[PDB]
């Protein structure tokens, strides 16, 4: 089926086809450029009068009205299986690593229905990250859905890179990384880092970064997800799915929304925000056939968690790491909110009675410190009771012991990174609550691994 | 000492009585600023939605 | 009868023809996918699609059914997981039933009702004592995420075990594995066999999220109009509202505050008014509603929260500050309301709860003096000691609903001063051991409250508690 | 297709009929010689944006295709010249004689075309070079209110590239032209103009030229990047560029979003700043470093346009008025400011002495605020150290310090050599110390110049102690 371009409006293209020869919605349509090369566009809306409105997957500059458009007869299909491992891809499933062809068995379409209710289950086993604040207060689950919330420049990318360094290094199964609407520098940094460590051989990489037009940023996560879905269903092996940043899928949809003919919703967003998010998100999951441990960076515009995009995303997660700027502004890294960060597996049944009690004890001390901050600021420190003065002292030490130097952030911290086991983390915060380190200064707790390292650091001061 | 203590606590009554009256004055000023911003935010948000809808039609 | 599609996009199809179609009529596309006529315009019919739309194109034909949307109802849906169309999702075969009801159905009138006088026990001490819910009432559960909203509804459903009350948990816009987790929790506590689970997950089309509460309401109404009693939970109406907004904006109906149309209030009021307490002439059955609202950063004055607050008979406000402190359930008693009030309680609970709401109000009002220890006069000294002890009784573990007879004795003990001698940290252990003592030995005092709905002889009850208090070992 | 006709025109926005097979985003030439840019290819008409004066462009004016995209002159001929976004000279020193040209629109280097940022771009400012270091190929936002010192940082950075073989490009967007003339004279007086290109789209210019100005300046920098040389580009500022793009979009009747900006306002700056990069050794190893500007209103970093540009760049330098007027100049907020390349952009000497400096001073400023509400020994020592370090990071405008001298000054204060010196004498101590080191201990400075590493710390400690014997404190 052949068509003709009648309008070009930025990333949107209207194509008139012959009567009774219309491409279905989500079909890939190729257009030969005048300059040279091929432009793939995806069918979005059937406007009427045999016209199909399409979202382009690359630049529409150079196009002319009247050019021929060819219906491929199916959605955007991309390579799957072990041929994708070690390779770097774009939105269309083409290799961008300059290492020859991709001899794949099959090519699956990027669009797909979500799994059945019968296929799904819950994630109960704990996944050790080696990061103190996460493992204690809001631990991740194996085959579960993890979300890394944060504002602009609070530490989502540094955190997800550390989780790759800690979790994916000694991982028996396979991995997938999806670069969605973020910095191309960081894709190059991560590729060469994975190449040096040897993790590249276990990992399929896809990139559709913020240089690209919206259509590329809209569908690049599906390209990566389709590869992860193969490793879950077809092969019998565990999968790690890293996405940075999933917000850019929603933003990409918001860019094309008004040009597709859709009236705007609240806060400048598309009216189909929740439906578009759900139909992508519900595919990202573990099933009875296989396990996907998904870790997704989630941008919070204007540091506003009430924003429709991050607010709607909260429903799709089993654990949430809530980054806040006020902690990052002090130098507390990772800047994890100890109260607002949550997990479905934070309970005595999973992590034990001691872990839950210590974790809850930390939250009550830090909650009481926040209630006193506004009182102390005006009326002074010495007007408090002896109980509250001790709570303030321990809260500030706890807050600093929640900080940690990362392996991937040595160029920012200026010191070596540290891995801390869970049983060691629980022991450290327990001794601080009991009052065994009340004579150590605050800086001793700042930027260390174990509680033993805090005792050693206090001697230097 | 007892007379000086009486003077101390009397002086604290007055000072913290003023600080209470000053806090209520400031709390009203902040409540005016809040409701100025709340009304302005809703006015702007709804105006941008309606402006966006009129651009299509 | 027949019409052809002009344009398709985003779960919406505009159809040429269908000249005698009804507003809200069920339509069938040629591939078997269903639709609903929402907009009747001069030259087309705006149809919302109740399924996948990738095979729907221009030139696709649509048929009239001549019927409004119905759902299967009755005993066959008990223990089952279904979608808003009544189709089973649990993978446990079909739903055999002759009984059907329409999704859109008129609520009982002013003369069809009787005042709400019967308790619907949640089993949660804070709710049952000071914010009581009655059979036929609509009580909003409202608060930010991770405040304990869903838990309260699940614990309420579990507490209906052996009370002859059919429960209905409607999930709107949730992750489907989270819904799978909820039904497993109900299964483990033996709550599922009298419960219907309606789920329209986030990947479902927007019309199913929109229609999910109405489908669950119809299933509850079957038991109401047959003389029985039922409970419906909408979790949540925020995501339902957003789904209806999506469709209205796509059908180009004019936007207002937060881009919602002018009939979004009408949407929720039409839903919630169908929950009611019928009169003796109409059989005396009831439907109790527990709608949810997820607020953002505590903004109760946002548009959709404001709508559902005014519609309902009361609100159970939850808060993050209380949740993080360890006050769980995290119920703010000061701002929470039940307009039905004492009428929804038995005589025993009504009598003991008067002092409880008085004591708890004075504690949180005079909490500024709490840090100034032992400088205060003995009037405010004992009230702070009493107040912090009543807070510990109002704390309650997850999935452990208490019978009303055990609640009233626990509230009676703390309010009359039988726990003033015992330390603050031992109050919760003192409660658990006291009720274990009362269940085993002094069952006659418990059984009096079960049968009569009133307190037993107070001096006999005082004697029973004092025997336990000597046997108890503090620490 | 041969010749088009202007059917309507207003506010520098013509609508053309006749051009059938015109390309998307094509350069067009009007009858009088003024150029234009065809935005959207609609079915009937073509919306053309005029790139120049529109006084003589009436209805019935002839338009013709060029068959090309928008293009600018590049190379050595632009060095020391003041041009507009089209490339036409405004200084009145003859025409720009050059054969090399580059387009306005050009793709960014891909994932495999880049190498990680590893080479310093020395600003000569201690606060930036130590705590928020910029590397060759990095994008570093300079953000803050009016009169906070943003332009001064960019001009001082440009001046510091004297003899370092880095071609600078200062892009003025929406400024008054007399201020741009003053900037040109400041570069002339400091002998920085020889290696600097001054692109200017003043406030009197049409909005399309303000819109197009950063892309023109980017293209002039890309020339040197792809040759294997290194270049720095300053966009002063992108707030006025975005405002000019908003004007452009609203005049073309494109649908408005937040603050009346179009949906692709993020994309505008993302594709611009992505073109700034550090190329791989395989593609020549050149670079383009970018200093975009944002003007905040009342310190509102969380506004719409500021957070878009923060989310694009590799960190930001945030300047505030309260710091500026309290004596902290440059007025860098250590907590909000950050570098996303970090230690990789510093030489090993700076990396070792200032590796933890930003985190230490972030902790200091929090502790300073908390201390105001009699402290202990270890905590009081941290405040005394931090207070002295703050004085070192203070610096006058137009006084660049070589990186070797910065290392010695930061090494001295962070290793406690100024603990016995009063706070008011720290800046005089620094000036006298470096003057002593230049005159008598240059081999220690020169070791840092040549190797990029610290000298022997034993010898360095002794050399600083030797200086202190001849220092007289005022207090
Ligand atoms: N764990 C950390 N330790 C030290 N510095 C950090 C850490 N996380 C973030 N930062 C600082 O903040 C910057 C921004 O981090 P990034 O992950 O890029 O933010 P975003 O949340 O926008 O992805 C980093 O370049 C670094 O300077
Ligand atoms: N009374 C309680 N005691 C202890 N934990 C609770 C209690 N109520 C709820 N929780 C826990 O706190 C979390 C609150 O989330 P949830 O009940 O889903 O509320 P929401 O629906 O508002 O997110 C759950 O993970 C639950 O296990
Ligand atoms: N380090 C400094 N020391 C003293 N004065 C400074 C310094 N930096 C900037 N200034 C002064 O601040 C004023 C504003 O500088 P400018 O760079 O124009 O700020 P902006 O571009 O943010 O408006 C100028 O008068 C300049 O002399
Ligand atoms: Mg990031
Ligand atoms: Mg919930
Ligand atoms: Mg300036």
């Amino acid at each position: 089926n052949k068509g003709r371009i009648i309008q070009v409006m930025g990333p949107v293209v209207d194509i008139q086809f012959e009567s009774g020869q219309l491409p279905d919605i989500y079909n890939a349509i190729t257009i030969e450029r005048p300059q040279g090369g091929t432009l793939t566009v995806e069918a979005a809306v059937h406007l009427g009068d045999n016209v199909v409105r399409c979202v382009a997957m690359a630049s529409t500059d150079g196009l002319v009205r009247g050019l021929e458009a060819v219906d491929t007869g199916a959605p955007i299909s991309v390579p799957v299986g072990k041929a994708t491992l070690g390779r770097v891809f774009n939105v269309l499933g083409e290799p961008i690593d300059e290492q020859g062809e991709v001899n794949a068995e099959e090519r699956h379409p990027i669009h797909r229905p979500a799994p059945e209710f019968e296929e799904l289950s819950t994630a109960d086993e704990i996944l050790e990250t080696g990061i103190k604040v996460i493992d204690l207060l809001a631990p991740y689950a194996k085959g579960g859905k993890i979300g890394l919330f944060g504002g602009a420049g609070v530490g989502k990318t540094v955190l997800i890179q550390e989780l790759i360094n800690n979790v994916a290094q000694e991982h028996g199964g396979l991995s997938v990384f999806a670069g969605v609407g973020e910095r191309t520098r960081e894709g190059n940094d991560l590729y060469h880092e994975m190449k040096d460590s040897g993790v590249i051989s276990k990992t399929s990489m896809v990139f559709g970064q913020m240089n690209e037009p919206p259509g590329a940023r809209l569908r690049v996560a599906l390209t990566g997800l389709t590869m992860a879905e193969y490793f879950r269903d077809r092969e019998g092996q565990d999968v790690l799915l890293f996405i940075d940043n999933i917000f850019r899928f929603t933003q990409a949809g918001s860019e094309v929304s008004a040009l597709l003919g859709r009236m705007p919703s609240a806060v400048g967003y598309q009216p189909t925000l929740a439906t578009e998010m759900g139909q992508l998100q519900e595919r990202i999951t573990s099933t009875k056939k296989g396990s996907i441990t998904s870790i997704q960076a989630i941008y919070v515009p204007a540091d506003d968690y009430t924003d429709p995009a991050p607010a709607t995303t909260f429903a799709h997660l089993d654990a949430t790491t809530n980054l806040e700027r006020k902690l990052a502004e002090m130098g507390i890294y990772p800047a994890v909110d100890p109260l607002a960060s949550t997990s479905r597996i934070l309970s005595p049944a999973v992590v034990g009675e001691e872990h839950y009690r210590v974790a809850r004890g930390v939250q009550q001390v830090l909650q009481r410190y926040n209630d006193l901050q506004d009182i102390i600021a005006i009326l002074g420190m010495d007007e408090l009771s002896d109980e509250d003065k001790l709570i303030v002292a321990r809260a500030r030490k706890i807050q600093r012991f929640l900080s940690q130097p990362f392996h991937v952030a040595e160029q920012f911290t200026g010191m070596p990174g540290k891995y801390v086991p869970v049983k060691e983390t629980v022991r450290g915060f327990k001794e601080i609550l009991e009052g065994k380190h009340d004579n150590l200064p605050e800086e001793a707790f700042y930027m260390v691994g174990t509680i033993d390292e805090a005792v050693e650091k206090a001697k230097k001061l | 000492l007892l007379d000086a203590k009486a003077s101390e606590f009397g002086a604290r009554m007055t000072a913290m009585g003023n600080a209470t009256d000053n806090a209520t004055e400031m709390l009203e000023t902040l409540t005016l600023q809040f409701n100025r911003a709340r009304q302005a935010a809703i006015t702007q948000e709804i105006a941008e939605i309606v402006a966006g809808a009129n651009a299509l039609r | 009868e027949v019409g052809t599609v002009i344009q398709v996009g985003d779960g919406i199809a505009r159809v040429h023809g269908l000249e005698k179609v009804m507003a809200g009529e069920l339509l069938e596309f040629e591939n078997g996918v269903m639709g609903m006529a929402q907009n009747l315009e001069e030259d087309n019919v705006g149809v919302v699609i109740l399924g996948p739309y990738t095979e729907i194109r221009e030139g696709t034909q649509v048929k009239r059914t001549g019927r409004i949307m119905e759902v299967p109802v009755g005993e066959a849906l008990l223990g089952r997981v279904v979608n808003p169309l009544g189709q089973p999702l649990d993978g446990r075969g079909p739903i055999e039933t002759a009984e059907y009801r329409p999704i859109e159905s008129p609520a009982p009138g002013v003369m069809d009702r009787k005042s709400v006088h019967e308790p619907l026990q949640t089993g949660i001490k804070a709710i049952d004592s000071m914010i009581p819910i009655g059979r036929g009432q609509r009580e909003l559960i409202i608060g930010d995420r991770q405040t304990g909203k869903t838990t309260i509804a699940i614990d309420t459903i579990i507490n209906q075990k052996g009370q002859d009350v059919i429960c209905i948990y409607v999930a709107i816009g949730q992750k489907q594995s989270t819904v799978a987790g909820v039904v497993e929790t109900l299964r483990q506590h033996d709550a599922l066999d009298y419960t219907i689970v309606v789920t329209a997950s986030a990947s479902e089309p927007a019309p199913l999220l929109y229609l999910a509460p109405y489908a669950g309401c119809a299933m509850g109404e079957y038991f109401m109009y047959k003389g029985k009693h039922a409970l419906v939970v909408y979790d949540d109406l925020s995501k339902q509202a957003a789904a209806y907004r999506e469709l209205s904006l796509l059908l180009r109906r004019p936007p207002g505050r937060e881009a919602y149309p002018g009939d979004v209030f009408y949407l929720h009021s039409r839903l919630l008014e169908r929950a009611a307490k019928l009169s003796d002439e109409k059989g005396g059955g009831s439907l109790t509603a527990l709608p949810f609202i997820e607020t953002q950063a505590g903004d109760v004055s946002a548009y959709i929260p404001t709508n559902v607050i005014s519609i309902t008979d009361g609100q159970i406000f939850l808060e993050s500050d209380l949740f993080y402190s360890g006050v769980r359930p995290a119920v703010n008693v000061g701002i929470s309301v039940s307009r039905v009030g004492g009428a929804a309680q038995i005589k025993a609970m009504k009598k003991v709860a008067g002092t409880l709401r008085l004591d708890l109000a004075q504690y949180r009002e005079l909490q500024a003096f709490a840090q100034f220890g032992s400088d205060l006069d003995k009037a405010t000294q004992a009230k702070l000691n009493r107040g912090e002890r009543t807070v510990e009784i109002l704390k309650q573990d997850e999935h452990k609903p208490m019978p009303v007879e055990e609640q009233v004795i626990s509230i009676y003990a703390v309010t009359n001063g039988f726990m003033d001698d015992i330390p603050v940290e031992d109050v919760r252990r003192f409660e658990e051991e006291l009720l274990s003592f009362m269940r085993a030995n002094k069952d006659s005092l418990l059984d009096h409250i079960r049968q009569t709905g009133e307190l037993p002889d107070t001096k006999e009850l005082d004697a029973a508690i004092e025997e336990f208090k000597k046997g108890f070992t503090p620490s």
